[PDB]
DNA sequence: CAGGAGAAGGAGC
DNA sequence: GCTCCTTCTCCTTCCTCTCGA
RNA sequence: UCGAGAGGA
């Protein structure tokens, strides 16, 4: 249960090439390049956007007065408007047991792909005493093969690199 | 030291030589034409301190 | 300046806070205690002034941020002072609060009721309430009724300010204008004038001695009167350091949030920070980064010479007052104190005075008169050779041509005559869009020297591809892809900026120095006159500029954006400057030959 | 999210208390020279950056002349926000003004 | 930063108010050249008519509101004139002081209105028998001429007021035609 | 107009320091175009049209295998008037170290000349 | 004189709201008189 | 580094986030693929393996 | 276009949280990462962050010489003359902290 | 070589 | 408690070139 | 980088 919705108040710049369709202008200019990315102010991965309700700099205007006044910079021709929008954020915090995908079981690592989104790489010492690799598949403490899916915990969220690195131990 | 005095003009004294100014004694004899060069040998004036004073008598 | 990248944020207001050493030690990156700036090899020696953690260098890198010198803004260091030193800006205020303090009760010499009413008045002078700042003198009725007086004054001020904030008299963050500031400066001047007179204490009746300074740093403590020492023992000349003064004024300020939250803050103080004596005293000299102290390229920076003198005194005291304390307090007894502690009354002069010369270089120590004494940080700000009147107000700019001026009555009064020197050299950044593709394809094909042409092309990524070394077919190939944009996500909303030449469409500014009035600077449409070097005009302009033609020079400024060329053609063009606002009179008409032409032509004997 | 939404409503209330409706505006409907210059400049920058041109220009490369031609039928979608000294701002569209 | 605001008041940068109207009339010194040249503007009448275009200035301009007030101010003015200014108490406001001169056609300064009415007094023969030019049409033209020639909200008149005093001081030749006592003259006086 | 440029290579030596940089060329490869304005003893020939940046004197360094070259200073295309070669007032323990080139610049009457 | 007025400006903790032209040139935003006495905004369709 | 026209300048939060149910996922996040027929295409190409398993 | 946009137009960056132009350096990432801008006064030590509920690895960043820091994220780009930055570094030697209040908050 | 101006403290009032 | 006769303690057009440290 | 001198307006 990590498909959450959050309302945010961002502040976009609007291009003069879209002073006639600002809805699709901001949907192509700022919202589409935030799909499937970490963000430092929500801490999650965005999956869908809905509810682009651009505010107006006219305080006496309404929802049907669509003369949406957008403020012009003193030098550049770009606009800078406030917007409220709902996002479908996917984020774990500490240890969320969710199913997974595995392409190839390997020897010294395992290499889980988290529902074709990111990686769940497991280090050397995180491999327990009972689990040893055989020459690729695993024979664990059961001794019988399992389904291709796999549930796993969450250790820590590492966002320095190109993608988010999420670790998980299995005890 | 005398070549330094003629090369810069900054008078280095132990008694001031009973003058007022310190710098500006030697001017480069330019030769752009004969008039400018013959001018520098008859160019006398009061001083370089009076050029900053604003009372003009 | 750029147009493809808009400035996102916006600076609104500027506040004047104080760094203290608690902020600076968390702030800075490297302590600087070594005079070994460069070794005999010439390399930067760490711990010294040209350290590699204070920014990059020429062949080096930065140890703090790790980037090249093109991209390294530099980082600032901190010299840990041995002694809390006087900030030489704040000195007379410290002298006032020290000379008007009581050493015993650790409040002021003046009575507490007057201090409380000046606190209430200067609190009323933060919301602008001058309507109530003189009603407070009309509140006057021992030991305990004065407490009721102060409580009633306090709740009176409370109800007045709460009433003014209830309606729309004053907003949340006060109001501060010239009337408010005049009243406040007058009251604070009268307050600090009254504090310098009441020598006898109004809280205990004891006596604190008079101080008198010699120059800047020495504070002779004047000996007391006979009757004052007598009155001291009934109720029951000397140099003085800065740590004693720090302790005295800190003990004063810790008991005195009341009046000094109001003298030192002319606004409603939101965060309610405290008033320490650490604002007056210095503990770390913040050394500037590398790229603001580089040598001339060779003479090194004269700021480093004074920092090396400060660190020479700092290592002398790190020698002495660390290596004397490890010695015994019994063997260092009698004849080891008339010489060694005759040196700490001479090595504190040279840690204070060198920081003074580092900042306030007027207060210094004499010498046999030499060439030039070294300027400080105050000396690099104050005058026409300073910083405000030399690098913020009066700047040297790009895109500004200059030559001699010439007569030309075959071009109109709003027209400028441009020689092809400047028609080749100066450029203008037009974007590329299909209404302007023909002239820009022809301008890139013509190249850097066939006017109309173009010298540079700025990509959507911001790269300045120059056309100088490129051949004929290495310019004719570029105009076949200016039209097609890229598939880039970030720059599908931009276009390449062709830097074309100045041509007959543009408009320049013109400017003859000195400008005594505002008609000495106008805007002129462009004509390129072939095979010349001088700029040249009509004669209508040459009465406004006070321009004869015995060799005058003018600064053609060529503005680079569409905003200024849309303002140079309407608000400051020559056609809107006919009447000067001195008297509403014309200054622009024809001159010498045209007047005697018009006398002969309009005469009756011209058939 | 409580404090930011609170300060958001604070700032929008302090801005709406300054906003003056179209029943009250005590400013003249003459464009000054300054408003004409800035409207021509800003429309020049907008047309220079791929705006839909509302005129059918006949051989023009100067974008400032394109802006001066679009003003002839007042086809300039901009609005001047005139600032009284206390930030109490009025909105005048370009197509509600005496273009002088 | 001392400039002209939208309430037509000479107000500084933050809001400190220096004057209420620019000079007394909120006029521009450049564009006030031929306004008191009434004998000129009687002529070239159709030229100024096609210049000013009053018929496009009908709907966005409340006309007769200041016009009813101004005649009452002028009749109360001529009603009490011989008394000095301390005897001359104030009953109600002048014409510009109540009504906005750039929105109400007819909100006109007092001395210009007095010179207009005195010119239309002493030269009725030129109005009657030269081109049949009506006096009411000429007055309703000059009421528009006073309003088109008004100072703009936004003009830095502080810079201009500085430069129009600093620059003519450069024309002051330092010798002094003084003797006939004496008095300090020129830049030694203007700096003092 | 007659300019003069006194090029010397005695700016990096003191107290009998050996001659680091010699006038002339060396036995490496070098772009071969420099001969059009330079003699093969480093110095330029008399009377040569030199625009901006074209060479005025060439020296072979002994250290870095470099024939580092002197480029023309200003932008007025001048003509080489003289190449004077000054000896040393010591006992000529050093080689040639001082070359005082002159330059000639034409001044036609042009638009702006104050007669 | 700078450091006298700077001494006074620190000892008030003086907020400055960027009102005069000189402070708006030092900081470099826009100047208040003339063109910068107002703003421009853009009507859009929907 | 990125400029002021790719990712927005200032992002804050207005309200604390609230979960959605399983059947309320595909109220728009199914028609988002039914209406849009790497930053947009591989987005839904990886959303085919994320939101389907709920 | 004659005193800012020609001479020393410097599109600098200010910490929104403390308001100072001089401090906010570049971060030093690992290989296969990105280098953002992080503050210095508001960012605090990694050795002092474990004072206390568990801390996510978001505010953690690294400098050049390896001292890992925590925090100081809120920075944004303004456009100033470069002589403003020279003025701030000339005033910091006198002991003055200019604060630049910047909206959008 | 100016050119007076503002602020301050003790010697008389 | 109040005042005057000295101090401190202050501050100010654009451009080009060369010479020398 | 600072002082001295020359010169134009
Ligand atoms: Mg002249
Ligand atoms: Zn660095
Ligand atoms: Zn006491
Ligand atoms: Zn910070």
């Amino acid at each position: 249960n990590c498909i959450v919705r959050v309302p945010i108040a961002l502040y976009v710049s609007l291009a003069p090439m879209y002073l006639e369709n600002p809805l699709q202008g901001v949907m192509k200019q700022h919202l589409n390049p935030l799909v499937m990315k970490y963000n430092n102010k929500v801490g999650g991965v965005v999956l869908g956007y809905e509810g682009l309700k651009i505010l107006d700099a006219d305080p006496l205007s309404k929802e049907d007065t669509s003369e949406k006044l957008i403020k012009i910079t003193p030098d550049t021709p770009f606009g800078f408007t406030w917007c409220h929008v709902n996002l479908y954020v996917w984020q774990p915090q500490v240890g969320d047991v969710l199913e997974g995908y595995i392409f190839i079981q390997s020897a010294s690592h395992i290499g889980l792909l988290i529902h074709d989104a990111f990686n769940a790489s497991i280090k050397k010492n995180n491999i327990p005493v009972d689990w040893t690799f055989v020459h690729g598949h695993w024979v664990d403490s059961n001794g019988e093969p399992i389904d291709g899916k796999l549930r796993f915990t969450v250790r820590n969220v590492h966002t320095t690199g190109r993608v988010v690195s999420v670790d998980g131990t299995l005890i | 030291k005398m070549q330094y005095f003629l090369s810069t003009g900054n008078l280095v004294s132990q008694s001031g030589l009973d003058l007022q100014q310190v710098s500006g004694y030697t001017v480069v004899a330019e030769k752009i034409n004969f008039y400018r060069f013959i001018s520098h040998f008859r160019m006398v004036h009061r001083g370089s301190f009076f050029a900053q004073l604003k009372t003009t008598t | 300046m750029d147009i493809s990248k808009p400035v996102g944020s916006e600076i609104t207001s500027v506040d004047f806070g104080i760094l203290t050493a608690k902020e600076i030690r968390n702030l800075s990156a490297k302590q600087i205690t070594n005079p070994t700036v460069l070794d005999n090899l010439g390399h930067p020696v760490s711990g010294g002034l040209y350290d590699l953690a204070l920014g990059a260098f020429l062949r080096n890198l930065c140890s703090t941020c790790g980037l090249d010198e093109k991209f390294c803004p530099g980082h600032q260091g901190h010299i840990e002072l041995p002694v809390p030193c006087y900030n030489p800006l704040f000195f007379n205020q410290l002298y006032i609060y020290l000379r008007a303090s009581c050493l015993f009760c650790h409040h002021f010499r003046l009575k507490s009721v007057e201090v409380h009413r000046y606190a209430c008045k200067l609190r009323l002078l933060q919301y602008g309430l001058i309507d109530e700042s003189y009603k407070l003198d009309e509140i006057t009725l021992s030991s305990t009724l004065l407490n009721e007086l102060k409580s009633k004054r306090s709740e009176y001020v409370d109800m007045a300010i709460a009433k003014a904030l209830s309606d729309g008299r004053t907003t949340e963050r006060g109001s501060f204008t010239a009337t408010v500031n005049d009243e406040r400066k007058k009251l604070v001047h009268e307050f600090h004038k009254k504090l310098l007179s009441r020598g006898k204490c109004d809280n205990c009746g004891m006596f604190s001695p008079k101080f008198r300074k010699d120059g800047f740093t020495k504070i002779f403590e004047t000996a007391l009167n006979e009757k004052q020492i007598t009155n001291n023992r009934v109720k029951g000349s000397t140099y003085i350091l800065s740590t004693e003064v720090k302790n005295i004024l800190d003990t004063v300020f810790r008991k005195e949030q009341c009046v000094l939250q109001y003298v030192f803050h002319s606004r409603p103080n939101l965060s309610r920070k405290l008033v320490k004596a650490d604002s007056f005293f210095m503990d770390v000299l913040v050394v500037p980064p590398t790229r603001f102290r580089l040598p001339s390229k060779v003479h090194e920076n004269s700021q480093n010479q004074l920092l090396s003198k400060v660190l020479t005194t700092s290592l002398l005291i790190r020698d002495l007052n660390d290596d004397l304390s490890k010695l015994q307090k019994d063997k260092v007894s009698l004849e080891d104190r008339r010489v060694i502690f005759s040196r700490l009354m001479n090595a504190f002069v040279t840690i204070q005075n060198d920081v003074n010369a580092f900042i306030d270089s007027t207060k210094a120590q004499g010498r046999t008169s030499g060439k030039v004494p070294i300027p400080g940080v105050k000396q690099a700000l104050e005058k026409k050779e300073g910083l405000f009147r030399k690098h913020m107000m009066g700047k040297r700019v790009n895109y500004a041509a200059r030559s001699v001026i010439s007569p030309d009555p075959n071009i109109e009064t709003n027209e400028i005559g441009v020689p092809p020197v400047f028609a080749v050299k100066l450029t203008y950044p037009e974007p590329v869009t299909a209404y302007n593709i023909a002239e820009l394809r022809q301008a890139v094909i013509n190249g850097p020297d066939k006017w109309p042409g173009a010298t540079q092309i700025q990509n959507e990524d911001g790269s300045l591809v120059s056309l100088i070394g490129m051949s004929v077919e290495q310019r004719k190939a570029l105009a076949n892809q200016l039209l097609t944009p890229s598939s880039n996500v970030s720059t599908h909303t931009l276009n390449k900026k062709v830097y074309r030449h100045i041509k007959n469409r543009d408009v320049v500014l013109m400017n003859r120095q000195p400008t005594l009035h505002k008609a000495s600077m106008m805007g002129h449409k462009v004509r390129v006159l072939p095979n010349e070097k001088t700029l040249r005009l009509h004669y209508a302009n040459t009465g406004a500029y006070n321009a004869d033609f015995d060799g005058d020079e003018m600064n053609m400024h060529f503005p680079q954006n569409e905003n200024a060329r849309a303002e140079a053609l309407n608000l400051a063009n020559t056609d809107s400057q006919y009447l000067t606002p001195t008297s509403g009179s014309p200054v622009r008409g024809l001159i010498q030959d045209h007047i005697s032409a018009g006398v002969w032509l309009t005469s009756k004997d011209s058939f | 999210p409580e404090d930011f939404q609170q300060h958001e409503q604070i700032r929008r209330k302090t801005l709406k208390e300054k906003a003056i409706p179209k029943d009250q505006r005590a400013t003249t409907p003459y464009m000054t020279k300054y408003e004409r210059a800035r409207i021509l400049g800003t429309r020049a920058l907008q047309i220079s950056m791929n705006a839909p041109v509302f005129v059918d220009l006949e051989g023009e490369t100067d974008p400032l002349r394109i802006a001066m031609k679009e003003l002839a039928e007042k086809k300039i979608p901009l609005v001047i926000r005139r600032y009284l000294p206390d930030g109490s701002f009025e909105d005048w569209s370009v197509e509600e003004l005496i273009v002088d | 930063g001392v400039h002209v605001s939208y309430d037509n008041s000479i107000r500084d940068a933050d809001g400190t108010l220096v004057q209420f109207m620019y000079g007394g009339d909120a006029i521009d010194i450049t564009k006030e050249s031929h306004m008191t040249q009434f004998e000129f503007c009687l002529d070239n009448y159709y030229a100024l008519l096609k210049k000013y275009n009053p018929s496009a200035l009908i709907e966005h301009l409340d006309v007769e509101s200041a016009l009813k007030y101004s005649k009452k101010t002028l009749k109360y003015r001529k009603k009490h004139s011989k008394e000095p200014h301390y005897k001359q108490s104030v009953k109600y406001d002048p014409v510009l002081a109540k009504y906005n001169p750039a929105k109400y056609l007819g909100s006109v300064s007092e001395n210009f209105q007095d010179k207009l009415e005195s010119f239309l007094d002493k030269n009725s023969k030129l109005f009657k028998s030269s081109d049949g030019v009506n006096e009411k049409k000429f007055r309703a033209l000059m009421q528009l001429k006073y309003m088109r020639s008004l100072i703009n909200p936004g003009e830095a008149v502080g810079i201009i007021a500085s430069q129009s005093v600093g620059e003519p001081s450069t024309q002051m030749t330092l010798n002094t035609f003084h003797f006939a006592a004496n008095v300090t003259l020129g830049i030694p006086r203007l700096r003092e | 107009m007659y300019k003069t440029e006194k090029v010397d290579l005695a700016l990096n030596r003191n107290r009998g320091d050996p001659i680091t940089q010699h006038f002339g060329f060396g036995n490496d490869e070098w772009p071969k175009e420099w001969l059009e304005k330079l003699d093969e003893d480093g110095l330029p020939y008399i009377g040569t049209y030199v625009e901006e940046g074209d060479p005025i004197c060439a020296y072979f360094d002994d250290t870095l295998n470099k024939t580092k070259i002197k480029t023309y200073h200003s932008s007025e295309p001048a003509y080489i008037e003289e190449v004077n070669l000054i000896g040393d007032e010591s006992n000529k323990f050093q080689e040639l170290q001082t070359v005082s080139i002159k330059y000639r610049i034409r001044r036609t009457p042009q638009i702006g000349d104050k007669f | 004189t700078t450091c006298q007025f700077l001494t006074k400006a620190v000892l008030d903790n003086e907020r400055e709201q960027l009102d005069s032209p000189s402070a708006r040139i030092v900081v470099g935003k826009l100047n208040n008189v003339g063109t910068g006495s107002f703003d421009v905004l853009a009507k859009v369709p929907n | 580094t990125a400029t002021t026209l790719n990712t927005p300048v200032v992002i804050h939060a207005t309200q604390l986030p609230q979960h959605v149910s399983t059947d309320e996922v595909l109220q728009f996040l199914e028609s988002f693929i039914d209406e849009k027929e790497t930053n947009l295409s591989s987005s839904i190409s990886q959303l085919k393996r994320i939101q389907r398993d709920f | 276009d004659r005193l800012l946009n020609s001479s020393d137009y410097t599109q600098a960056s200010v910490c929104r949280e403390c308001g100072s132009i001089l401090t906010t350096q570049q971060s030093v990432p690992r290989i296969g990462s990105i280098s953002t801008v992080c503050c210095r006064r508001c960012s605090m030590r990694f050795e002092d962050a474990k004072k206390l509920i568990f801390i996510d690895d978001s505010q953690i960043w690294e400098d050049g010489q390896g001292n890992k820091f925590v925090g100081g994220n809120e920075t944004t780009t303004v456009a100033i003359p470069f002589v403003l930055k020279y003025l701030d570094s000339e005033l910091s030697a006198m002991g003055i902290r200019l604060r630049y209040n910047v909206e959008p908050k």
